[PDB]
């Protein structure tokens, strides 16, 4: 926060702080949640025909 | 032999002869194109055969 002094009327014109604007910065990681699974080819069709 | 053919072949055990029943005798070929991709990698050209 910029900080403020105060001066009389006529008083000197000194300067009083200001507030630091940071630049936050994330990322979308280069990582996954992934799952990933080879069925048999066979058994696509086979349990297709074959599941109760 | 009594109207049975008696077709012959090479690669058949030598000192045997077997009777056939080609209505009760069958080949079973799993159809796992239905779960083929539809890219081209697979092509499934149907066997050829020659009987002499």
């Amino acid at each position: 926060q910029g900080v403020v002094g105060g001066r009389t009327r006529t008083g000197a014109l000194a300067n009083d702080t200001q507030g630091t604007i940071k630049g936050a910065s994330l990322s979308v990681p280069d990582y996954y949640i992934k799952h990933q699974f080879d069925v048999g080819k066979d058994e696509i069709v086979n349990s297709d025909a074959t599941g109760k | 032999v009594k109207g049975i053919p008696v077709v012959s072949d090479i690669d058949c055990p030598a000192n045997k002869m077997y009777l056939l029943n080609l209505d009760k005798l069958a080949i079973y070929s799993f159809d796992q194109s239905d779960a083929d991709q539809s890219n081209g990698k697979i092509t499934y050209i149907p066997l050829r055969y020659v009987d002499e």
